[PDB]
């Protein structure tokens, strides 16, 4: 839900969801209080190498 | 102890003879008086138990359980009268009759001096609970929930009956005092192994042990609020009480028959705590919480140390109070919005601040914030397990972290954020609901002030 | 580019209505209609609490052994003891590395 | 946030959005104002160099190249306005926002204070109750048979009509409610 | 440290613009510790607690 | 450390409140003259954090460094301690240069 | 020209870096038009009840109901015992139990053997 | 340090080992050595409750400094002569330790070279 | 209270680094149409500011004077 | 609008920190430990309508 | 005290804040100079660090490479 | 206290100030209803720069979809007033 457009007029602003639209199976994992899959400046598989 | 039994039997015709508009008032007042009377049972001795007669006795393990039962009756009465307003007078009286009969059976179960009488009462507690669930539940899943609740219990309890009558034919008595004084060790044979299993599995399924708990989410979600209160607060503790009673005759066989149940308890504790992290129904989360806490209680009973028994007693009392409070908190929102989905109604702290404070205190006691009796029990059990084996701390440690995570997840999902825009029927909290929450929470801290009253006979 | 006449007109009407609502949110002068010594802090917040604490420690806490334990006071050469009156000798004729 | 979106963006819209993003990230890199002005003028010259390309294929190829360069050279910690969706004060005052329908449940003693405010509230409620059916019927008339195709709403056209679906836009809580 | 930081802050006044190095990206993004440790363990834990424990 | 760390955060809060709840240093200009007392306090706190002689920071950090140097210890730990105590002065310098020196970069409604 | 960015599961591909949105077809434009039409129709259906003066309550959402029902009640009816299902169930439900059993049994056997030989340093171990 | 570079890069054979030191008898090279004496009694040190680490050979100066500090309590700037005396004693102790380290290095270098050159004499 | 914006025509890039920026963009054929919007950051009381070393030695003169007079008093106070 | 609550919260944190600091047994120290932890949790999410604060 | 916005001008400063800032900067610098004048050993070290090489073998007791 | 209660007159004054500090717009020829494309002869990039200049002046960003639409100073002032709940 972090990747959704924050400038859109969502029915539920906090959840960034619209009434009646299909809900992802793993929505509770993605509620943006939680796991974030948003694109990063540096690639994955490059951050891991540097950190390790 | 007929001075407590007889007043409840009098609650029965008092309810059935009351005016149509005074049943709740009369039942609540006299239930509270009976609780005050039962408060006298806390004056216990240091060496033996209070032996009232040939039939009833009171120990330092059963007195807090009796007090909890008698205190839980009025709270259930207050919690039930909201959603039963449109019901007819006769059916309301029948509901109160079911609750009174359940209390009477529970009171007699915790003080029976013989194991067969204890069995008969501990099995008689089934009928009122099943009737309540299947008659006054809301959804069509209540019938299946009642079937699951009945058969899971009976399939464990019938071998216990066979084992009990066999033991009485062998040793000549089932009286608990005689059983304790004339105890003899159990050899290592297949007959003794199956006797152990028959004496243990019914209480295991009552806790319930992980893998045998599938009935509990169904029954505790599909029941009405009073049913959920009494199922979580008192009826799960029958297994723990019975297990601590029966383990007297199971030594030294337990020394190795406890391994599968210990592994199941620890790993399934981790699993049920993890399950609580992805739950869309708010009541199922509280049910799985109960499963995790009861797994801890099972571990404590199985390792058989004084510290583990003290921790088990304290944890059972604390969990009863906390889980009943959490169920009532969820039922308030359900009555407001007629849905159990957790992410439907959000930002409720903005609309209901005092109810948010009650939510915060309940979820703080759920995660065992010190010096609550929840943490006293949990820490005693953890220390006993560490003495049993130093590697349990890892599993125990993981559980503590997970419990905090899902408790605060529930709190943040329900109370914080922004209120859903379309829901405009969230009325202010009634005085009844606030009084219910206060009567749940104040005894917890009061008991924290004097913790030797819930630490059991091993104190 | 820009708005269309429909959007411009709808924004105009909504803006007028919203400003009317915001104006209506204002309070008239009478709106909050309410229906019908110097050093006393140092007495009720310092003196009174320390009276209860000192009484509780002097006559209740110290009525049992090992409840208030104080580490023994340091003793130095050339000191004299209050109770016994014993004096402690000096310190072994310093080599005087002046 | 106020306008209804379209089914897609156009090429010039994408170019303008990339231009704004690049200017903002360059300002993030160039902290000082004179250096920012220098490099912003350079960026504008670079943008308007290829302004006159009549081959749309090569225009989109250049846009793709520019987006790739921007992603490689973006600021990892760009400046965000405090109330923008990533700022330090983005949703700070959302907990103070209370919907207007909550006032319907105030105790009469609470409503005894503020009589004129509640009189105005009653007037507004009567206005909404009178205008609802006209709004619904206007929406019914102006809607194509195959349902609406955008999220744009029609305005009021008649004598004393109101723009349909206005109550929850007009009666927003506030931006600084408490 | 004072002198080196002063030099590296004075050079920001120059009209020169160069893309950042990987050392700067490591320092600014906190070594990518929150970028990886707040996404991989949480994802695997929650996904396993749904797919395996519950279902 | 309690003293100067708390006062450094307090000066940061003062700057944040004055500039309409802005926290980014890239939009903080020349506050050396516009904020004389805040500038004085932040300079004193930065000098104490860096263990300037005879200040509060010095009576602990100086002894800590000189006791790390005269002990049988891991050599890598000593090297990292020295590099970190250089980076401390470097970060403190960054706040002062960016927040207090130069020309304004905040919105024009002062 | 510049180093390339490769997407991952927990760090996805940006929209401006997606080749599929830079080579478009009128079929794609038609699909976007249909998507916007469906979204707008759902939005209008919601807003009609949202602004209704006589509506008191919770506006029911069939999407939320479908989500919860799929996550809870629709799972077992759509379950088939397959080699994958059987292997994953056996592994994740059986392996941890015997792993922890082996660990705890080994630890306690070692402790008991040490106790038998009289060398465990149980001095001051009053409480268990 | 230079001793660390000498030990970890140069010949570690003739470099003293800080953990295993000394390796030579205390009276090896010296004809006679005075026994290092102590000024403060064990009972005095116990009564003053110094520390297990401050009970070194300079403990008497520390006792004097502590007594002067307790006597001159409000004037916390009067205990300078005693503090200087204690610091001087500790400096002399550190000088002695440096000397011990110095002694160990030369003996190790001298003994090993002398025995290897005697082996060289025996090799011809 | 009740204060109006200054005249917009007093903002000139004349004599500020914006001058230099304009010269270097003129050397390339470009132009900077926004310098006057940034001229206020250099125009008035923000014209000049101290250096890092100048900031660090903020109150050194007064403190040094007090230190010197106190040391002199110490030196001709031990003559008692 | 809730400054009184904020002041009460700050005071609560101070009390728990004193309990932590003066504790003589491990149970009292743990009480102070968890008290300051809970107080910091409540004070970090002071603006409870903001998702990042709760996170 | 009332200070009004300026809109692109240097903000209004009251005499007291500059007086306080200068006073505290001056007192810090005076404290540093005074405490260095009276406690220079705390920064420069107090006792001379000796050199091992200049210690004679007589006081260090090493044999003349013969025994 | 905090910042004063921003009014429509102040918003318009600041918008016109920023627009008259623009070198590509003549001061006197500019009016509160002047169109950016028709009357003033600016392209899209100049409009983007003007939107960014407005953002800097008021301290808050404007979404691109909303920003594209404004064409005259009246639209900018109206959008700012509607955003910040300015009614007087
Ligand atoms: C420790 C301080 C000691 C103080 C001495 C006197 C204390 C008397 C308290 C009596 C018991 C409290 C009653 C519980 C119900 C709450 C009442 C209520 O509904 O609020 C309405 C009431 C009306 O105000 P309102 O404007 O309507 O606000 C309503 C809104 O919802 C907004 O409400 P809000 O935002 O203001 O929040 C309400 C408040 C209240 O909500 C609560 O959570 C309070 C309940 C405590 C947590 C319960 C679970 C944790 C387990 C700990 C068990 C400790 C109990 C000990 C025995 C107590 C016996 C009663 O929550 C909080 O503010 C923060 C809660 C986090 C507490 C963290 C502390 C952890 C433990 C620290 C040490 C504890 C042991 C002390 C000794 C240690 C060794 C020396 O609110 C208040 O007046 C404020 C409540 C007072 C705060 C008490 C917090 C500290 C007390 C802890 C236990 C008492 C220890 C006494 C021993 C002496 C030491
Ligand atoms: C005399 C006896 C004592 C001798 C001590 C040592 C003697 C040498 C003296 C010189 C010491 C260092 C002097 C400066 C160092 C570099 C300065 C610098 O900034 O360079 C710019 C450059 C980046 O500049 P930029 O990104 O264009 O600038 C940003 C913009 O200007 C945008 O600007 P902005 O506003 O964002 O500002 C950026 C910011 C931040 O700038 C950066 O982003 C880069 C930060 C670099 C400084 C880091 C210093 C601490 C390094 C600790 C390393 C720990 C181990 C790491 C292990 C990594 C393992 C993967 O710049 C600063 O704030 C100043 C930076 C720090 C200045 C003061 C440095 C003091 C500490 C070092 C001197 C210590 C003196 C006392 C020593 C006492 C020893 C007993 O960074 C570097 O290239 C040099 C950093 C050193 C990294 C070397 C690591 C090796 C890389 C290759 C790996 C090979 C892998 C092999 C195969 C592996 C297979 C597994
Ligand atoms: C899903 C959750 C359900 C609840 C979990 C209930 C847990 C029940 C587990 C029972 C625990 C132990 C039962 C028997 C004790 C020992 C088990 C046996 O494997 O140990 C060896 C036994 O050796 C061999 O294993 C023989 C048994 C092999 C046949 C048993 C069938 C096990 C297959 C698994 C079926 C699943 C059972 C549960 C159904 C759900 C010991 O060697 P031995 O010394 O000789 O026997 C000791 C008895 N003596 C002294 C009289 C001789
Ligand atoms: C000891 C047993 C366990 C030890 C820990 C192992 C890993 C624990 C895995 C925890 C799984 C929890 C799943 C659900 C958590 C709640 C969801 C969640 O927190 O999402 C991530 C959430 C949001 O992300 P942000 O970056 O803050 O973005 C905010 C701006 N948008 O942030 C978090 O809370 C992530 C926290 C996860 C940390 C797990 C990694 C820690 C591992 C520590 C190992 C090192 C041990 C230390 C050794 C010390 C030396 C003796
Ligand atoms: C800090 C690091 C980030 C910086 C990296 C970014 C680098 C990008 C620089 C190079 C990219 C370009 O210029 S790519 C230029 C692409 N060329 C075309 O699209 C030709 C057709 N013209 C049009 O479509 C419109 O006229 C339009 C031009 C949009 C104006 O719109 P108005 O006139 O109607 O307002």
């Amino acid at each position: 839900q972090q990747e959704r457009d924050p400038w859109y007029d969502w029915d539920h602003p906090d959840l960034r969801l619209n009434w009646g639209e299909p809900i992802h199976w793993d929505l509770d994992m993605y509620i943006r209080n939680r796991v974030d899959t948003s694109p990063t400046p540096v690639s994955w598989n490059t951050m891991c190498k540097h950190l390790f | 102890m007929l001075k407590i039994i007889i007043p409840t039997t009098m609650l029965l015709p008092m309810t059935w003879m009351s005016k149509h508009n005074m049943i709740w008032i009369n039942a609540t007042v006299h239930s509270l008086l009976i609780s005050l009377i039962s408060l006298s049972l806390l004056n216990q001795l240091g060496e033996n138990s209070l032996n009232f007669s040939l039939t009833f006795f009171s120990d330092s393990l059963s007195a807090p359980l009796l007090v909890l039962t008698t205190w839980l009756l009025p709270l259930m009465l207050m919690a039930s009268q909201s959603h039963l307003s449109k019901e007819t007078t006769t059916r309301k009286k029948l509901y109160i009759t079911m609750l009174i009969l359940l209390q009477l059976f529970l009171i007699m179960t915790f003080t029976a001096t013989e194991l067969i009488l204890f069995y008969i009462l501990f099995e008689a507690t089934l009928v009122p609970t099943l009737i309540i669930i299947t008659r006054w539940g809301n959804q069509t899943e209540r019938l299946n929930a009642g079937l699951y609740f009945l058969f899971y219990t009976l399939a464990g309890s019938l071998p216990l009956l066979v084992a009990l009558v066999y033991i009485q034919n062998t040793t000549g008595s089932l009286n608990f005092l005689i059983i304790h004084y004339w105890s003899h060790p159990l050899s290592n044979s297949w007959s003794n192994i199956f006797m152990w299993l028959a004496c243990i599995m019914a209480f295991m399924v009552k806790m319930p042990l992980y893998g045998l708990h599938l009935w509990l989410p169904k029954a505790h979600v599909e029941a009405p609020i009073a049913g959920s209160m009494v199922l979580a607060a008192v009826l799960l503790k029958l297994g723990g009480y019975g297990m601590m009673r029966i383990t007297t005759i199971l030594n030294p066989l337990t020394n190795y028959m406890a391994y599968p149940f210990l592994m199941l308890s620890m790993w399934g504790m981790i699993m049920t705590s993890s399950i609580c992290l992805r739950q869309t129904d708010l009541k199922s989360l509280i049910a799985y919480s109960s499963v995790s806490h009861m797994a801890l209680v099972i571990v404590a009973i199985m390792i058989q140390t004084p510290w583990s028994f003290m921790g088990a007693t304290a944890l059972m009392i604390a969990h009863g109070l906390t889980s009943s409070m959490l169920f009532c908190l969820a039922n308030t929102n359900y009555e407001r919005v007629h849905s159990r989905t957790m992410i439907l109604a959000r930002g409720l702290q903005t609309l209901l601040p005092l109810m948010a404070t009650w939510w915060l205190v309940a979820s703080l006691t759920n995660l065992a914030l010190p010096p609550s009796i929840n943490l006293i029990g949990e820490l005693f059990i953890i220390t006993a397990s560490f003495s049993w084996s130093n590697i349990t701390i890892i599993l125990m440690g993981m559980n503590m972290m997970i419990t905090a995570l899902y408790s605060l997840y529930m709190l943040i999902t329900t109370q914080r954020g922004k209120y859903t825009h379309h829901i405009n029927n969230i009325k202010p909290s009634f005085t009844r609901e606030n009084a219910l929450m206060a009567l749940h929470i104040l005894p917890l801290l009061l008991l924290t002030l004097n913790p030797k009253m819930i630490l059991g006979p091993l104190y | 580019s820009g708005y269309t006449p429909d959007e411009k007109l709808r924004l105009q009407q909504l803006r007028e209505l919203r400003r009317r609502w915001l104006k209506d949110q204002e309070l008239s002068p009478r709106e909050p209609v309410l229906p019908p010594r110097h050093s006393i802090f140092a007495v009720t917040h310092v003196l009174i609490p320390v009276w209860i604490i000192h009484y509780y420690l002097k006559y209740h806490v110290t009525a049992k052994p090992y409840t208030v334990v104080e580490r023994k006071p340091r003793i130095f050469p050339g000191d004299t003891i209050l109770e016994t009156g014993e004096v402690i000798p000096l310190m072994k004729e310093f080599p005087d590395q002046h | 946030a106020f306008s209804a979106p379209a089914a897609y963006l156009t090429h010039q819209q994408k170019v303008l959005r990339l231009y704004k993003r690049a200017l903002r990230h360059l300002e993030s890199w160039c902290v000082h104002r004179d250096k920012y002005r220098y490099f912003a003028c350079l960026m504008r010259a670079r943008f308007d160099e290829h302004k006159n390309e009549k081959d749309m294929v090569k225009a989109t190829q250049l846009l793709r190249q520019a987006e790739e360069e921007f992603w490689y050279g973006q600021h990892p910690q760009p400046y965000i306005f405090p109330e923008s969706p990533g700022g330090t004060s983005y949703e700070r005052y959302e907990c103070y926002k209370v919907p207007e329908w909550c006032l319907d449940d105030w105790h009469p003693s609470e409503k005894a204070m503020y009589p004129d405010y509640f009189a105005k509230r009653e007037q507004w409620k009567r206005l909404r109750r009178e205008s609802w059916e006209r709004e619904v019927k206007q929406l019914q008339e102006e809607t194509p048979p195959g349902g609406p195709r955008t999220e744009a709403l029609p305005p009021a056209r008649k004598e004393g009509d109101l723009p349909p679906l206005w109550w929850h836009i007009v009666t927003r809580p506030r931006e600084r409610p408490m | 440290g004072f002198m080196l930081a002063l030099e590296l802050n004075n050079t920001t006044y120059y009209l020169k613009f160069k893309y950042p190095s990987q050392t700067y990206k490591f320092s600014n993004m906190l070594g990518y510790y929150p970028s990886i440790m707040h996404r991989l363990p949480t994802y695997h834990n929650l996904s396993m607690s749904q797919k395996s424990a519950s279902s | 450390h309690a003293f100067f760390k708390a006062m450094l955060f307090m000066c940061s809060g003062s700057i944040i409140h004055s500039l309409n709840d802005e926290q980014d240093i890239r939009k903080m200009g020349g506050l050396y003259k516009a904020m004389p007392f805040t500038t004085t306090a932040l300079i004193i706190g930065s000098l104490a954090l860096t263990g300037m002689p005879y200040l509060t920071g010095f009576y602990s950090k100086d002894l800590i460094i000189e006791a790390v140097n005269m002990s049988y210890t891991n050599a890598w730990a000593l090297l990292m301690t020295l590099i970190a105590t250089s980076l401390t002065a470097a970060y403190s310098t960054r706040i002062i240069f960016f927040a207090f020196l130069g020309k304004p970069r905040f919105p024009p409604l002062v | 020209s510049f180093p390339k960015y490769k997407p991952s599961r927990l760090a996805t591909l940006p929209a401006t870096l997606d080749p599929a949105e830079y080579d478009i077809s009128p079929e794609t434009r038609k699909a976007q038009a249909e998507r916007l039409a469906i979204r707008s129709r759902l939005k209008r259906e919601y807003l009609l009840q949202y602004n209704d003066p006589n509506r008191l309550g919770v506006i029911e959402d069939p999407a939320l109901i479908r989500w919860t029902y799929a996550r809870s009640a629709n799972i077992y009816p759509n379950f088939r015992p397959t080699p994958k299902t059987s292997l994953l169930g056996a592994l994740f439900g059986i392996g941890p139990l015997f792993f922890w059993y082996y660990v705890f049994k080994t630890d306690r056997d070692k402790k008991e053997k040490l106790i038998q030989e009289g060398k465990l340093d149980q001095t001051f171990n009053i409480s268990y | 340090g230079a001793h660390l570079a000498r030990r970890y890069l140069g010949d570690a054979s003739k470099e003293p080992d800080p953990l295993r030191m000394p390796t030579f008898p205390p009276d090896y090279g010296f004809p006679e050595r005075k026994e290092r004496e102590m000024v403060a009694t064990q009972q005095e040190m116990n009564d003053a409750q110094l520390m297990l680490q401050q009970r070194d050979y300079c403990a008497h100066y520390l006792i004097q400094l502590l007594k002067c500090k307790r006597d001159s309590f409000p004037n916390f700037l009067a205990c300078k002569h005693e503090q200087h005396d204690w610091d001087y004693c500790e400096h002399l102790d550190y000088v002695k330790r440096m000397k011990e380290f110095e002694r160990e290095r030369r003996l190790l270098q001298r003994k090993k070279r002398r025995e290897q050159r005697e082996a060289e004499m025996a090799r011809g | 209270s009740k204060m109006e914006l200054p005249d917009y025509k007093q903002w000139k890039i004349e004599g500020t680094p914006l001058e230099t920026v304009q010269e270097k963009l003129a050397a390339r054929g470009l132009r900077d149409p926004w310098g006057r919007n940034e001229a206020w950051r250099y125009s008035g009381g923000f014209a000049n500011n101290v250096s890092f070393v100048g900031a660090l030695l903020k109150g050194f003169k007064w403190g040094f004077a007090a230190f010197v007079v106190a040391v002199g008093a110490e030196y001709y106070l031990e003559s008692q | 609008p809730f400054i009184n609550r904020f002041f009460k919260y700050l005071l609560l944190f101070l009390i728990t920190m004193m309990i932590l600091v003066t504790a003589n047994n491990l149970f009292q120290l743990f009480i102070g430990w968890e008290g300051v932890g809970i107080m910091s949790f409540l004070l970090i999410g002071w603006w409870h309508g903001r998702t990042d604060a709760n996170t | 005290v009332h200070i009004e916005p300026r809109y692109r001008q240097f903000p209004q400063l009251t005499r007291s804040q500059l007086i306080q800032a200068e006073f505290f900067s001056a007192t810090m610098w005076f404290w540093i100079l005074w405490r260095f004048w009276h406690d220079s050993d705390a920064v420069l070290g107090h006792f001379p660090y000796p050199d091992p090489s200049q210690w004679t073998d007589e006081e260090l007791g090493i044999l003349p490479d013969d025994e | 206290s905090d910042a004063p209660p921003l009014t429509l007159e102040a918003i318009k004054d600041r918008v016109l100030y920023v627009l008259k500090l623009y070198d590509k717009i003549d001061p006197e020829k500019l009016s509160v209803n002047s169109h950016f494309m028709k009357d003033l002869g600016l392209d899209s990039l100049d409009q983007v720069e003007i939107i960014m200049a407005m953002e800097d002046e008021f301290g808050f960003e404007i979404p691109d979809i909303d920003a594209e639409k404004l064409m005259c100073p009246q639209e900018i002032v109206d959008y700012i007033a509607d955003k910040k709940d300015v009614y007087e």
